[PDB]
């Protein structure tokens, strides 16, 4: 017997025997992530076992779509795919699909609290926009970065958790139901940026009416030319708010909060202008973003159909032993 | 350009 079964709350994660001490970490739709020592490669890791894949055509396509963009999306900022298997030994057994993952040190929940010298702060977000480039490479737009989703390492190194509650970084055309692109993503990075300087979460409050009173409240009013592009419905509300004008970068973000160190204070106040942009068509891309004095530093080129179950089953397992 | 090789977690 390869295997071995630990109980982790209501669950039983069946592993290989070279995966030692389980231990959870996550807890999260998707499910019970357990941190874990790999005695083959001396390395701990997180082991994730998804959720009912074999559910229904949904949960299975979705697994399956999860699985070979893991096995192919690789970069040095997105969280890498160490292994995968099964404990069961035939198709008509196959339930269990279990992810091996590099396990880092923490979230950026912790480093965005701290105070940051420029150096590392622009050095994250280099890192951030550089997964998110690759990700969207791939074709995978996130619409959910935040920083329990985001995790990083003792040297500094940052990774991008996966691909899809805190609604707080979440991109006005999201909470309007307006449709989105790929700067949907660049948005959530201004949020982290400005809660990375500010220290405090930028657009709180209890439901999406809350949160968007809070964008208008400090960024003012989109235009008339992002009100009719919304459905009437969200655009009747919107209209009927008060018409801020924002309270504009250099107040939201005065020197004072910052530590060349006032035109590197306003090369950050200048990207996040950029990235908190209500309107998506006047907001920043990340290959722009990239491009910006502030984090363009550190660049480096080299781093910036319809299926039964049981077809499924047969689909994924392929994947599994790859 | 010589990129921060700490960062404190602890
Ligand atoms: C819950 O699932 C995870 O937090 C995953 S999944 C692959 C890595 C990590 N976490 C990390 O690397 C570092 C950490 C974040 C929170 C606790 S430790």
């Amino acid at each position: 017997n390869q295997f071995y079964s630990v109980e982790v709350g209501d669950s039983t994660f069946t592993v290989l025997k070279r995966y030692q001490n389980l231990k959870p970490i996550g807890s999260g739709a998707q499910g019970i992530v357990c941190a874990a020592y790999d005695a083959v490669l001396d390395r701990n890791v997180a082991i994730k076992k998804l959720s009912r894949p074999f559910q229904n055509q949904t949960h299975a396509k979705r697994a399956y779509r999860e699985l070979v963009l893991m096995k192919c999306v690789n970069h040095k900022n997105i969280i890498s795919l160490l292994n995968v298997f099964t404990p069961q030994k035939t198709l008509e057994e196959f339930q269990d699909v279990y992810l091996v993952m590099e396990l880092m040190d923490a979230n950026l929940c912790q480093v965005i609290q701290m105070e940051l010298d420029h150096e590392r702060m622009s050095y994250l977000l280099y890192q951030m926009l550089c997964g998110i480039k690759h990700l969207h490479s791939a074709g995978i737009i996130h619409r959910d970065l935040k920083p329990s989703n985001i995790v990083v390492k003792s040297d500094c190194t940052l990774k991008i958790l996966d691909f899809g509650v805190t609604r707080y970084y979440r991109a006005p055309e999201v909470i309007l139901g307006m449709g989105y692109k790929e700067n949907v993503d660049i948005w959530s990075v201004g949020c982290i940026m400005g809660e990375m300087v500010r220290h405090k979460i930028l657009f709180p409050g209890r439901d999406y009416i809350d949160q968007w009173n809070k964008v208008i409240e400090q960024l003012g009013t989109p235009c008339p030319e992002f009100m009719k592009k919304l459905q009437p419905t969200v655009r009747n509300y919107v209209e009927n708010r008060p018409k801020y004008a924002g309270l504009t970068f250099p107040k939201l973000f005065p020197d004072s909060l910052f530590p060349h160190n006032k035109l590197k204070a306003s090369q950050a106040r200048d990207l996040l202008s950029k990235m908190l942009v209500i309107d998506p068509a006047k907001r920043i891309s990340v290959d722009d973003a990239l491009q910006h004095p502030y984090i363009n530093v550190w660049y480096d080129p080299a781093e910036v159909r319809e299926h039964t179950i049981e077809e499924w089953k047969e689909l994924i397992y392929k994947e599994v032993m790859n | 350009p010589k990129r921060p090789t700490t960062l404190n977690l602890f």
